[PDB]
This record gives structure tokens, sequence and C-alpha cells, in this order.
């Protein structure tokens, strides 16, 4: 669960966006959650 | 587990 949040969803594009949800709050981060 | 759509599409 350190390496990828457990409360946490990915949303990996091919197009060049990585952008993830988080399923408890059902909001977008685009920030790496380890990253703070 | 669940697809959405880039919030900056």
């Amino acid at each position: 669960d350190v390496p990828l949040p457990a409360g946490w969803e990915m949303a990996k594009t091919s197009s060049g966006q990585r952008y993830f949800l988080n399923h408890i709050d059902q909001t977008t981060t685009w920030q790496d959650p380890r990253k703070a | 587990s669940t697809y959405p759509h880039s919030p900056t599409s």
C-alpha cells in the first residue's frame, strides 16, 4: 500500500496523462500521494 | 477499479 495508495485509484492514459482518483473523497488528484 | 474522465481533458 506504500508504492501505491490503497484507498486510491489509477487512471493511466497512454496519451500521457497520469491522473488518479481518491476513492475516499471521490476527488481527482494529479499529484503523487507519496510526494506529499 | 473505476475509470472516470481526465479532470483537464
